[PDB]
């Protein structure tokens, strides 16, 4: 929250999937999220 | 007993997770900062990394993590990058991607499964308030329970 100093954001949840999609591909370099869904139970609950 | 029934109408604990996110959704930064100074606010970027080295993370890694976190610009690209730690931090841990060559599966003490579970539900319920998911934030509260 002291780093993202507003709640109740708006926008896109496409636009979060990409962007974590093109940060994963930067930092990690192995993982996506087809990788994700249903094998970890992380993005089980949000649309992303 | 009267007070009693009026108390478990309106005790904030019985009440709807709707008015818990709704109430967390409503108050502000503003107004909960002001008036304080400068100075009583930890660097939450030192203790970011501090706890994730605590979680036995590299520490390379997470530094340009969170250098690239303060750099940034715009609400919506931070927490997707709040989500990236995560993914990251879970896959450091629970190694998922990595094809396990060997027949010996060593999972890690209780003391990290829990760590490991505390941030990732309270980075998913702190999203699911941020996008208003009633469902959601009673799985995850019933997760906590």
């Amino acid at each position: 929250y002291k780093i993202v100093k507003t709640t109740r954001l708006v926008g896109s949840i496409k636009d979060l999937s990409r962007e974590v999609e093109r940060h994963l591909h930067r930092y990690n370099r192995w993982i996506t999220l087809e990788d994700i869904r249903s094998r970890s139970s992380l993005l089980d609950y949000s649309c992303l | 007993s009267s007070t009693l029934r009026e108390m478990s109408l309106v005790l904030f604990n019985c009440s709807s997770p709707k008015s818990e996110m709704q109430r967390a959704r409503s108050l502000n930064y503003q107004d909960l900062v002001r008036g304080f100074p400068e100075e009583i606010i930890s660097n939450p970027y030192n203790e970011m990394i501090i706890t994730l080295i605590d979680s036995d993370v590299e520490s390379f890694l997470v530094h340009k993590m969170v250098d690239d976190l303060e750099l940034q610009r715009g609400t919506l690209s931070k927490v997707a990058i709040i989500i990236a730690i995560m993914i990251v931090f879970s896959n450091r841990v629970f190694n998922v991607s990595k094809p396990l060559t060997d027949p010996s599966f060593y999972p890690p003490s209780d003391p990290k499964i829990l760590r490991h579970f505390n941030i990732c539900c309270s980075t998913m319920m702190y999203l699911s308030t941020a996008l208003g998911d009633v469902p959601s934030f009673a799985r995850l509260h019933d997760l906590y329970n």
